[PDB]
RNA sequence: GGUUCGUUCCAUGGAAUUAACGUAAACCCUUGCUUUAUUUGUAAAUAUUAUAAAGCAGUUCACCUUUAUAUAGGAAAUGAU
């Protein structure tokens, strides 16, 4: 069965300094990751996914419509742990290599800050904001910001559930609305018939998530309160998060090829 | 008797006798096979003896000249009657694939049917209802 | 100098009691490499350089064992599998073991010398039959044919033989394009006629090599090897037997 | 091995195949080796010389 | 058409993306949660257990006998009952007999004996080869040639041997012996499917060679010296039994080589080599005077 | 049990592993080609008949079909030769 694993630096015991109280991280990871794994176990208790890993269940249950409920619990457990696994007990100084690509791609580290934080609030819904690394066979490494919805995964092997654009406020009769609507059916029709829209490289090496931001309410509603009056809330939660990012590890997983 | 004479149970007795003395009378015997001392104290087990097999069900008391006394008996549990009742009321429950392949044989260590139908390690199946039923019924 | 007090004979190879010790030792080594380098990527068979692997006979002689065709057929599927590994990622261990399965046999080359054309534009072709041999000198001309100095009609008193002697020119419709000066020897009327057929055909191909597909379907390129069978003792002829008296 | 046949393959070590043009005016005329002019230098490469 | 060029780029990109694919794999593969892996098909070969428990034997399907009609009534002593139309082999009986066979394999290896693991069924080659490797024994995964023991001079005439000391070090000076010597016969035979090769087991009976076998509900238990009542048709039960006996041989070889380092040999020179020493000194004794 | 011109080859057997002879291979004549030699044979000749020493060549390649996936077979004046 799938069991809960400890956190990075005993966050469950002490928690982050000025980002999450030990009681909040307890309700956010222990009392929730355990709840998700209990449901995940019941769904794979007697199937081939019984001994498979979370990410393996994600890629294997991405397109199958009869396993969408299994994808949620598997993808949620993977995304949730991916969030806490990149937090540092003490602020870290951004490396030189990473500090270069961020400025070359987004213009400035402060610009990337507002883009991710701005996307978290602009999304108005529980999800995850990713910092993806895209590198086509001919093009160089390029960093962008991808925002997934409730349990969507950023990996290319699970593009079937790359839930990054709501349909209730993005598909309409307006000029931009019709464009989104066309792309909607173009994906559903292409995916259904098996055709691929964007050619990808083998092994899903195109997109490599490096950083994540969990915007679900169970992670900040208790600590930063609702947010009425401009104090705390989902806004301050995203701001304080930006200070505890493990830029040392973020740069590592990025694997920015040295060319300077 | 088409079968051949297998003396596999007497390899040690036969080999130890052939090694006791030397074929050239008047000389000490040569060294025996290397396996002779290995199984010196591990004799074979008795074979071909027909015992009274385990009686999984009470034998017929009214029988005066019973036959098939040395025949293994059928294993039957109180759940067999229950499984047949459930799966006959829910035939399409057999269409749900079930994995009878064992992982480590330690499934029954985490089964406490006093809680409910959802246990650890096993899926929610017609077997859970039979085990839960048997617990309540006892 | 004295021998060691404790000594016992031990088999060298673990496949001592098997049918073919040397073969299985080499086959199990492949099973170990495949199981170790199975994760490495491969290349589609279309982009795999073709290799001439050894045959079941080359292995029997090399290993001195009576290897089975079925057991070797599956040993050949491994080398083809391991060969499909990417060259750059292929380890040196697999590169060496695979070189021992290559078949470096070269067939003998025997290419015929092309018929030249004399400075005066005449090519000589040679044909043969039962006992005759012909030499035809084909030259650009109007269609005059000579056989041993005599004309085609003064030599062959049978129109069937005349048409067969120059059948190559007739089939290709070039009787009026070349002059032939044949010189035959030995054989008979039909033997010499069919000998000139092959002679002119060869000489004609020296001028227009693109006519061989046509001379094929005309039957002027093939050399007929039929020959009189000798007389055999106990027989009246090559095969005729004397009268056998039962009583 | 005794009852095993032999596959016919060109033996490039045979003196007939190693030199397809047997004229010394071509072999000794700086064909492959650098300045093997002396006919003896050529023969010593082919045969075993006791001297 | 240059359509093949871009395909070449694919063959050229394999070394690149492969290295990148393997790196990213070690990063985000085991993040979500830990998994309790209780069974892996390759576990009986990669890391066989030293001893088999009732749960290991039942999970490996060692208790499933044949149809009740296709039974040798002689081996009704190991049958626990009847269910699903087959005979169920008692799990306690299989465990006891397996621990006993393991002792036999360990002692024969401890006394420097030659063992032979024999599994001829299709999917038994990886199992037998792995077991022989652990025990430093011989393997056989193809059809046994009738007469390889009773007629070993014909079948094993040209197969090379070697003479070794207590530390398995090859000894020099036995060239004349190894050329004029009778081929070797196994000191112990572990057969994983007795029902299919009775020619091998009958030659062991004639040659006075102890044997171990997996006796299924339809197999004759009189063919081997030490029986292991168990299902011989399952590659999962055959791998467990074979792996347990392989650990037994390995554990016996370790003790033999440890005692040798202390100068204690657990065996005596065989009679074959023993006689060579006698006539060898005679040739030295002959030249002693001359 | 298949297969082969063939106890040939493959698979298989609760008994096989091998040896000799025949078989086969090879040899002699014959067929195509390569090199060598040129009189007493060759019209001439920048070498092509003949003469005769050695070497190479086939069921080889292509096509079609193909069992148990082990060993193959067929087509015959209109694939090559
Ligand atoms: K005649
Ligand atoms: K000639
Ligand atoms: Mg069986
Ligand atoms: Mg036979
Ligand atoms: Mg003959
Ligand atoms: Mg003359």
């Amino acid at each position: 069965q799938h069991y809960l694993m400890p956190l990075r630096d005993n966050f469950e015991q002490e928690g982050i300094r000025n980002f999450l109280s030990p009681g909040s991280v307890n309700m956010a990871y222990t009392e929730y990751q355990t709840f998700i794994l209990e449901k995940l176990n019941a769904l794979v208790v007697g199937t081939d996914f019984e001994q498979k890993d979370t990410k393996s269940i994600v890629l294997a249950t991405a397109r199958d419509p009869e396993l969408a409920h299994v994808f949620n619990h598997a993808s949620m457990a993977h995304n949730n742990h991916f969030f806490f696994d990149h937090l540092s007990p003490v602020p870290v100084k951004m490396g030189d290599k990473l500090f270069y690509h961020i400025n070359e791609n987004f213009g400035s580290v402060d610009t990337l800050r507002d883009e991710m934080i701005g996307t978290a609030v602009s999304m108005f819904g529980p999800g995850f904001v990713w910092l993806v690394r895209t590198q086509l066979p001919g093009q160089p490494v390029a960093l962008r910001v991808m925002a997934t919805y409730l349990a969507g995964s950023p990996y290319p092997g699970a593009h079937w559930r790359r839930q990054e654009m709501d349909a209730q406020t993005s598909i309409g009769s307006s000029p931009q609305g019709l464009s989104n609507g066309q792309r909607f059916f173009e994906r559903s029709a292409a995916g259904f018939k098996g055709n691929k829209l964007e050619p990808t490289a083998p092994g899903g090496t195109d997109l490599i998530p490096i950083l994540c931001l969990n915007t679900w309410e169970y992670a900040w509603l208790r600590e930063y309160g609702t947010g009425v009056g401009g104090m705390g809330g989902k806004l301050a939660y995203a701001q304080s998060w930006w200070n505890m990012i493990d830029w040392a590890k973020v740069e590592e997983e990025a694997r920015l090829e040295t060319r300077i | 008797g088409k079968g051949r004479i297998f003396q596999a149970a007497k390899v040690y007795q036969r080999a130890s006798e052939a090694a006791a003395t030397n074929i050239v009378s008047g000389l000490p015997p040569r060294n025996p096979p290397l396996w002779l001392k290995a199984i010196e104290s591990i004799p074979p087990a008795e074979i071909n003896t027909r015992p009274y097999p385990i009686q999984h069900s009470p034998p017929n008391p009214r029988a005066r000249k019973p036959r098939n006394l040395f025949r293994p008996t059928k294993i039957v549990y109180p759940e067999d009657e229950l499984r047949r009742d459930f799966y006959r009321d829910h035939p399409w429950e057999l269409a749900r694939p079930r994995m009878i392949i064992e992982l480590d044989g330690k499934d029954a260590r985490f089964l406490d049917w006093s809680k409910g139908l959802r246990q650890r390690g096993i899926p929610l199946s017609g077997e859970s209802v039979v085990q839960r039923q048997l617990w309540l019924m006892e | 100098f004295k021998l060691h007090p404790y000594a016992r004979a031990v088999p060298v190879s673990p496949s001592y009691f098997t049918r073919t010790p040397r073969f299985y030792d080499n086959y199990l080594s492949l099973e170990k490499l495949m199981e170790e380098y199975e994760d490495l990527p491969v290349i589609p068979a279309t982009a795999v350089e073709r290799v001439a692997w050894k045959t079941l006979e080359d292995i029997r002689k090399e290993l001195g064992e009576q290897v089975k065709a079925s057991e070797f057929a599956r040993c050949l599927a491994l080398v083809k599998r391991l060969n499909s590994i990417h060259p750059d990622l292929k380890p040196q261990e697999i590169k060496d073991v695979l070189d021992s399965f290559r078949r470096n046999v070269q067939p003998f080359t025997n290419v015929a010398k092309p018929i030249p054309i004399d400075q005066f534009g005449r090519a000589c072709g040679v044909g043969k039959r039962k006992a005759s041999s012909a030499r035809a000198f084909v030259v650009e001309g109007t269609g005059e044919v000579l056989v041993n100095g005599k004309t085609l009609a003064e030599y062959f008193g049978r129109v069937h033989d005349r048409e067969s002697a120059v059948w190559a020119l007739r089939a290709t419709n070039r009787i009026d394009k070349y002059n032939v000066w044949v010189k035959v020897e030995g054989g008979g009327t039909t033997g010499q006629a069919e000998a000139i057929t092959l002679a002119i055909a060869k000489a004609l191909l020296a001028h227009e090599p693109a006519l061989k597909p046509a001379l094929r379907r005309a039957g002027c390129v093939t050399r007929d090897p039929r020959k009189v069978e000798r007389k055999k003792h106990g027989h009246v002829k090559a095969r005729k037997m004397p009268t056998w008296v039962k009583r | 091995q005794e009852k095993a046949s032999l596959i016919k393959s060109v033996d490039w070590n045979l003196l007939e195949n190693k030199f397809k043009n047997l004229n010394l005016s071509f072999i000794l005329n700086d064909a492959s080796y650098a300045e093997r002019n002396n006919l003896s230098e050529l023969l010593n490469k082919l045969y075993y010389n006791v001297l | 058409d240059e359509e093949a060029l871009k395909l070449k780029q694919q063959i050229e990109a394999i070394p690149g993306n492969f290295k990148l694919f393997k790196q990213t794999k070690a990063q985000t593969q085991k993040l979500g949660a830990g998994v309790e892996v209780r069974y892996i098909p390759e576990q009986y070969l990669r890391n066989p257990p030293s001893d088999a428990s009732l749960e290991d034997l039942m999970a490996a399907q060692a208790h499933m006998g044949h149809n009740t009609s296709l039974w040798n009534p002689a081996n009704a002593r190991y049958i626990y009952g009847v269910r699903q139309g087959i005979h169920i082999i008692s799990l306690e009986t299989t465990a006891t007999h397996l621990r006993r066979a393991a002792r036999v394999v360990e002692e024969v290896a401890y006394r420097g004996g030659l063992i032979l693991f024999v599994g001829t069924r299709p999917g038994q080659r990886p199992i037998v080869v792995r077991a022989a490797e652990l025990a430093k024994a011989c393997h056989l995964f193809t059809k046994w040639r009738p007469g390889t023991i009773t007629n070993r001079e014909q079948l094993l005439g040209g197969v090379p041997l070697t003479v070794v000391d207590e530390l398995d070090r090859p000894l020099s000076g036995f060239e004349d012996h190894l050329h004029d010597r009778r081929p070797l016969a196994p000191d112990l035979v572990v057969c994983l499917n007795p029902k299919e090769n009775m020619t091998l087991l009958y030659e062991c009976s004639l040659a006075k060679i102890p044997t171990i076998g997996i006796i299924d509900t339809n197999t004759n238990p009189s063919w081997v010296t030490y029986q292991i009542p168990a299902n011989d048709d399952s590659l999962r039960a055959t791998a467990l039994i074979s792996g347990v006996l392989g650990r037994a041989g390995e554990r016996g070889q370790k003790r033999r080589l440890e005692a040798a380092q202390r100068g204690v040999v657990t065996w005596k020179t065989p009679a074959d080599v023993q006689g060579y020493f006698e006539l060898a000194s005679a040739r030295a004794a002959d030249a002693r005077r001359r």
